[PDB]
């Protein structure tokens, strides 16, 4: 039962609840961490920035697996099907480590363009018969 | 390589070579006392 | 302690402490946030350990670095021999105090034939014989170029750390010298000019 | 923070002693030698800390102008401000505005 | 390519010419060409005619043609080191109205330990070693020597003493090379984390309160000539100059005179002033960025922004300018950066905003026309 | 604080994490890193403890090793205890009057060794600027008086470190 | 892990022996301090001998009993020499462990741990008293350190015995086959470690006991002694949680 | 009360010294070790007592929030409050009300 | 003046060590007697001098009511007054009057 | 005289409670309590290393090699 990540203003953060911090014991925290932390880009990839720095984590060489997802390569894209295909592939690659274990049975992710300027990703998992009920929230804005 | 800001030695090494385990070598060769504060502006010798 | 723990051991110990203190049991493959928090804690602790090792290396003058060896010398009363400006003759024949001739390299030899002094106090002031110097500010009495038949001398750099440590060791170790015939001979011979003495 | 951060201190304050002199006393190097004692230091520290608490600012060590910020915070929490332009009356409610107009003699 | 006039007509021997270059144009063919124009002052001994476009290919050439440390040369070098493909045309200007005094530095003495004193004059850091007992006069002399040694700074310094021989309170008087509203500078002795002044040294800076005025650009607008300068820099955030520039650009962009343009500037000021300036203009050819801390002067940021935007828009016009890092620009301090809500409210007033990455680099989070 | 910045930089980098100076991650990072900050302060003060002239924790040990507690160490002033330790640790010298004047003046007193008046060996210690008051500093206790009055500190010091053959004769002037 | 527990037990015992040998101090022979130290050491030997005597109902323990009798008889020689005292005490503990099967090890070590805990609590509950003012300080220190070291050694041996009992139970489970086969006419772990709630209670008790021991070691016998006990717990509790409860392949 | 109550005080405050240094000074330990002297203690105590008396409260030993009470009293005596909306200018008379309205441009 | 002019203070304030204990710590003379230290003195005098500088009053050793004068100056700078009759809010500008009246619900 | 492990636990809990107002990290089986305990262990190791760095300043209590030096 670790801390839960709560999204406000488009940026997630840990939150409190009564005495201590809010706790989570479901796949929600695992998915929202495996999807939205930048992992190291390959040697041959072209970064969206004009820079030469690739993200990652100092613990990537201590945790037996790269941490997050390569969705940050699509920071600045135009409305073309290539970006949608790449986003679908990147989400699949980021979340396939769950299917490798027994924590999920199947993954179905699709990419689409909703109301102009929206990169919509629909990711549907298949939790097994014994998995606990996952957490439930929505992104919120204030001020 | 120069540094835009003062970083811990592990992060500075990982950004430049991708293997953070040899983080003591960078600090020793540069000459920093506390590896957590690697100076930003000055040049830094990184072994790949 | 004598040997600081490895970062891998720190990571494993902190992660297991958090996991076993929590009420639940974490699965085999998970990306719980507390793991990243534990990794950051371990990194902080390892950095502090390395700084403490550096601090511990500085308590003896034999292994201390330059800045702390200077503190030891300041405590003990030892002084450091600073750089010495090179000086010598400047043969020019045919004047304000701040007349500064210039070498072809770019250094400046000022006035205080005439025995001029190099403004810089480094070894660079040491030049060979038969080297010319030009005047940057004209004097309207002599030509700009000189000859300097004999090259300039002196010009020593700063005192090195090894020599400083050796001098500190001498200062600590040397005994007190009281009255004695040999000590009187040494004192009466240390003066400038005296080449023989008896007690 | 503003309290004594050394290893030498007690988490519970010692009670102050009873009154002894009804006339104001001072320090003197010369003609009786005087020593500070815990009471004077505790009184001064507690006055500063209680002013901070009344202002609502928690004490911090890095900052030094917390007394001025405390005075300004009390000023805002109790009195009207030139920059605010009588916004506190409105913030309070509608009866406050009614009574303010009543006091300014603005009838219907 | 190589001009036929390169080889003199007086030679008939086999010659085997040779040339070297450093640009990024690989094909060598004339693709849709970009000619960025750059307004800016030039200091004394410029040896360049004011109000006439000049083609520059190297920072050394720009410095030799507009003096050392002039803001035009500084901007030209900043743009060139960030973007190589585009073509640079710079138009020097004259002087402003106010005097050239910019301020004084005051240094006390009696250092208590060995260390290093770092002074950030105008974003350029000057580090001088402080010995065991170096005093204020010695440190001021060392700083003046460093300032005179490095010419790229847009300042010159002289040394003034005081009646307090020990604890000298020595004053380093600074004077800018060019006179104008951009002549001011900003000093931040300790910028990074580990850096600190040696104990026992007191440092202060006093800035003159006089107000200056930007030079007029009517003559430069007239001398621009009939060409399509795709991007204009123009780091003059002044109402009378903005009016002329916007009038000329709106005369362009029409159907009769098919020549395009775009202006990118940086306004270095507080939040209220930035918001007011953003509300004021209301045109669709200028895209300025508001900054608050700005250790460096505004024209450096304007030049680097123009470089990155020009490259990223020449490569692919229909690609957002969301996440690009300005190469080698110093972001403001942590306390002076706008928050998320402040940036959101700033995007509603036409002022484009920036961001700071996990590293020290700064991003161009969103670019919006006025 | 720099330690919380170091902790935040050690934490992973990505979109999910908020490292702004007002978020819960920062508010918890300060509390997490302050303990190591205090530890670093202790390890740094060990550098000051390295010498007996400025040591505060190890004054007892520096006094036991040196055999310090004696006449020249004053009643309770920590500054005087530090000065006595720092002088005894590096006191080696000759028997000359110049050295004795220098040694006496290094403790804050002022004496001059003038010629005898009755014999040859009996040199006269003329003690000038006598002051028995020592101001309480910030290091010493909260219960100490503002001024501590101590007398006869120089007398027994000079009688202890005097030459074996010679006998001193003390005269007080003002 | 499960294969790295005995090495940590060896390291903890070595560290405890070293800290006892480094802290123990000599005292004058004819004093009440020497009398009290003699009584405490003889009492510790008595507890160990009672444990061996309980063990000896089924086996032959005559050699260990004779060694313990000789060590009890030669107490005054051992008090003056600190290294021999600690070395002999740890050798006697290992000798007690050498007679314990996987069936009885947990029980006997639990009994010894309780016996030593009684003495430690009794001698530590009297901190400030006008009677305690009369006792010599060095005798009290030499008694408290010995009590703590004995308690910690007993608890570490108990934890290692519990891990070994888990291993034996899992081997017993592994013994039986799993393949489908026809029947054929045939003609030729402690009970507390069988249930799951019992394992939960045992894990809670071990964790609390070792945490208290570490907290006590933070003062008397500090430094490595605590660092090693923390590591031992982080290993033993992990082994019990993983293998004992089998949280991976157990569905409710 | 607020003054020294250790039976080691002087009824008459000793005179202060002159102004020796022109720049600000701070405490230090090591240079020479710093000692406060009677002047610093006297100045601090005198200023606390002076503000306490100017607010209108006499010093007391038991109470420990008297700086805050002094600030509150100075507030209440010289400045408008929020709980009292405009009752101060209501009490001041009719000329004050007319002046306020006229200066607010509410007339004719 | 206000600072240490006993020729025992350094010109540059030594840096303040980091926070050690979170809870408040008080002085005690009886189980280890506590000492004030340099940090407590520096912090107290820095707070007083910062209040004085915030009020715009230069410190002077002769006067011993500068804290009360500082509080009164903070009042006269950042608060409404009873003797001013709202004049301060109406000399600022017409927009201030417009905002005040629209706040007080006095509009066309 | 380094602080004990229980004192370090208390100090870390006080720091956590001060930085996050309205919280009580002393609660049993809670995330803040676990974090405080882990940080206290790390700080105890660091303080022990500091103590070993000390105690060798003087030749009397120094170790063997440092005494010889």
């Amino acid at each position: 039962t670790d801390l839960a990540i709560i999204w406000t203003n488009g940026r997630g953060d840990i939150a409190q609840d009564g005495i201590d911090m809010l706790t989570d014991d479901s796949l929600t925290t695992d998915v929202t961490i495996s999807l939205f932390t930048d992992r190291r880009a390959l040697d041959s990839d072209t970064l969206p920035d004009g820079s030469d720095d690739r993200r990652g984590w100092w613990g990537d060489s201590y945790r037996d697996r790269p941490i997050g997802s390569r969705l940050w390569l699509l920071s600045r894209e135009k409305a073309t099907p290539d970006t949608l295909e790449r986003a679908r592939g990147y989400a699949e690659e980021a979340l396939e480590w769950l299917k490798t274990a027994g924590r999920v049975s199947a993954i179905n992710v699709r990419a689409e363009q909703l109301h102009q300027g929206w990169l919509y990703l629909y990711i549907a998992l298949t939790l097994p018969d014994g998995s606990v009920i996952p957490y439930e929230f929505k992104a919120a804005f204030n001020g | 390589h120069h540094l835009p800001e003062t970083l811990p030695a592990m992060v500075a090494l990982y950004r430049f070579t991708g293997n953070s385990r040899n983080w003591q070598r960078l600090a020793r060769r540069n000459g920093i006392s506390n590896p957590l504060f690697v100076p930003g502006g000055v040049s830094i010798e990184v072994i790949n | 302690a004598y040997s600081p723990p490895t970062l891998s051991s720190l990571i494993a110990r902190t992660e297991q402490n958090i996991e076993q203190r929590l009420p639940g049991s974490w699965p085999q493959a998970r990306e719980k946030t507390l793991s990243a928090i534990a990794y950051a804690q371990a990194g902080l602790a390892a950095g502090c350990h390395e700084h403490i090792s550096w601090v511990g290396r500085q308590i003896i003058p034999s292994t201390a670095d330059e800045d702390e060896l200077l503190e030891h010398c300041r405590f003990w009363g030892v002084r450091r021999k600073q750089a010495t400006a090179a000086s010598g003759p400047l043969t020019v024949t045919t004047i304000p105090a701040g007349t500064r001739w210039q070498r072809a390299d770019g250094v400046v030899y000022s006035l205080a034939e005439i025995t001029v002094t190099a403004l810089a106090a480094g070894e660079a002031g040491n030049t060979g014989e038969n080297t010319l110097l030009t005047l940057i500010t004209p004097v309207a009495c002599v030509v700009s170029d000189a000859i300097t038949v004999k090259g300039f001398s002196g010009g020593a750099d700063i005192e090195s750390a090894a020599e400083l440590l050796s001098r500190l060791e001498y200062r600590v170790q040397y005994p007190p010298f009281g009255g004695n015939q040999f000590d009187y001979v040494r004192w009466a011979r240390e003066v400038s000019g005296v080449t023989r003495a008896w007690c | 923070m503003f309290y004594i951060d050394n290893d030498s201190g007690v988490t519970v304050m010692p009670p102050v002693s009873a009154q002894r002199s009804a006339i104001v006393r001072w320090f003197s190097e010369g003609n009786v030698i005087t020593w500070p004692g815990m009471d004077w230091f505790n009184i001064v520290q507690a006055e500063l800390l209680n002013t901070l608490e009344e202002a609502g600012i928690q004490p911090d060590k890095t900052k030094l102008n917390q007394l001025a910020l405390s005075i300004k915070a009390i000023m805002s929490n109790n009195a009207l401000l030139i920059k605010n332009n009588l916004s506190e009356i409105k913030t309070a409610g509608a009866s406050a505005q009614r009574t303010a107009r009543e006091n300014l003699d603005i009838y219907d | 390519d190589i001009s036929f006039n390169a080889i003199p007509s007086d030679v008939r021997v086999p010659l085997t010419y040779i040339e070297f270059d450093n640009s990024n144009a690989v094909s060598g063919t004339p693709a849709p060409r970009q000619r960025v124009l750059m307004f800016g002052q030039s200091g004394s001994k410029a040896s360049a005619a004011p109000n006439v476009p000049v083609r520059i290919r190297s920072g050394s050439q720009a410095s030799a043609a507009f003096g050392q440390g002039s803001m035009l040369a500084l901007m030209a070098d900043a743009f060139l080191n960030a973007n190589r493909v585009a073509e640079l045309w710079c138009i020097p200007q004259g002087n402003g109205t106010g005097n050239a005094a910019v301020g004084e530095i005051s240094l006390s003495g009696t250092a208590g330990e060995n260390g290093s004193l770092v002074t950030y004059i105008a974003g350029q850091r000057l580090a001088v070693s402080v010995a065991a007992g170096a005093t204020g006069a010695a440190l001021a002399d060392l700083l003046v020597a460093r300032i005179k040694g490095q010419p790229d700074l847009p300042v010159t310094a002289e040394v003034r003493a005081d009646s307090g021989d020990d604890d000298t309170h020595a004053d380093v008087v600074l004077s800018a090379k060019f006179t104008g509203a951009l002549s001011a500078v900003d000093v931040r002795w300790n910028y990074y984390a580990g850096e600190t002044t040696p104990y026992g040294i007191i440092t202060a800076f006093k800035a003159a309160s006089g107000k200056n005025g930007n030079p007029d650009i009517s003559a430069s607008i007239a001398g621009m000539g009939d060409l399509q300068y795709k991007y204009i820099v123009m780091p003059y955030t002044d109402e009378p100059n903005l009016n002329l520039l916007r009038t000329e650009l709106q005369e362009r962009w029409g159907p009769v005179n098919q020549a395009d343009g775009f202006a990118v500037t940086v306004l270095s000021g507080t939040y209220g002033d930035i918001s007011t300036f953003g509300v004021s203009r209301n045109d669709h050819l200028i895209s300025c960025m508001g900054i608050a801390g700005a250790p460096e002067p505004s024209y450096l940021y304007a030049a680097t922004l123009c470089a990155v935007a020009s490259q990223a828009l020449s490569i692919d016009p229909a690609r957002p300018l969301q996440t690009l890092t300005l190469p080698g620009r110093m972001p403001p301090a942590v306390g002076d950066r706008f928050t998320w809500s402040e940036r959101n409210a700033l995007l509603f007033d036409g002022i484009s905003t920036f961001n700071v990455n996990d590293g020290g680099e700064m991003q161009i989070e969103r670019m919006i026309t006025m | 604080t720099p330690w919380q910045t170091a902790f935040l930089q050690l934490l992973p980098s990505g979109l999910a994490w908020n490292k702004s100076p007002d978020s819960k991650l920062s508010a918890l990072a300060q509390a997490i890193s302050d303990v190591i900050a205090t530890a670093a302060d202790d390890a740094r003060q060990m550098l000051r403890e390295r010498f007996p002239s400025t040591s505060r924790w190890y004054l007892g040990e520096w006094e036991s090793f040196l055999g310090l507690p004696d006449c020249t160490s004053e009643n309770g002033t920590l500054s005087e205890r530090q000065r006595a330790a720092a002088n005894k640790m590096r006191m080696t010298g000759n028997l000359s009057r110049r050295f004795y004047e220098w040694l006496a003046a290094q403790y804050g007193f002022t004496v001059r060794l003038t010629d005898s008046t009755e014999g040859q060996w009996v040199t006269q210690v003329n003690i000038y600027g006598i002051k028995n008051y020592r101001n309480a500093t910030v290091l010493d206790n909260v219960l100490t008086p503002l001024r501590v009055y101590e007398s006869g500190a120089l007398e027994c010091l000079l009688e202890k470190y005097k030459p074996a053959h010679q006998i001193y004769k003390f005269v007080y002037h003002d | 892990t499960s294969a790295a527990v005995p090495a940590q037990a060896v390291a903890v015992t070595g560290s405890l022996g070293d800290t006892l040998s480094s802290v123990w101090q000599t005292v004058k022979d004819g004093t009440a301090a020497a009398t009290a130290v003699m009584e405490a050491v003889t009492g510790v030997i008595d507890d160990i001998s009672d444990a061996v005597d309980n063990l000896g109902v089924t086996q032959t323990v005559s050699g260990l009993m004779g060694s313990l009798s000789a060590m009890k008889g030669s107490v005054t020689s051992l008090i003056n020499q600190p290294a021999m005292l600690a070395s002999s005490l740890m050798g006697a503990l290992s000798g007690v462990s050498s007679l314990c099967d996987t069936r009885t090890a947990f029980s006997t070590w639990n009994r010894l741990a309780q016996r030593f805990e009684r003495r430690h609590a009794a001698t530590a509950g009297r901190q400030g008293t006008i009677t305690t003012s009369y006792n010599s300080p060095v005798a009290e220190k030499n008694i408290a350190t010995l009590n703590y070291v004995m308690l910690a050694a007993a608890q570490t041996y108990r934890a290692e015995a519990a891990s070994q009992a888990l291993t034996a139970a899992l081997d017993f489970s592994r013994r039986m086959d799993n393949a489908a086969r026809a029947p054929v006419l045939d003609a030729p772990t402690p009970p507390v470690f069988e249930s799951v709630s019992d394992i939960e209670k045992t894990t809670a008790m071990l964790g609390a006991a070792l945490d208290s021991v570490i907290l006590t070691a933070s003062e008397q016998g500090f430094s490595t002694d605590s660092v090693q006990l923390t590591q031992l717990r982080l290993l033993v509790v992990a082994d019990l949680e993983k293998r004992g409860l089998q949280l991976a392949g157990s569905e409710s």
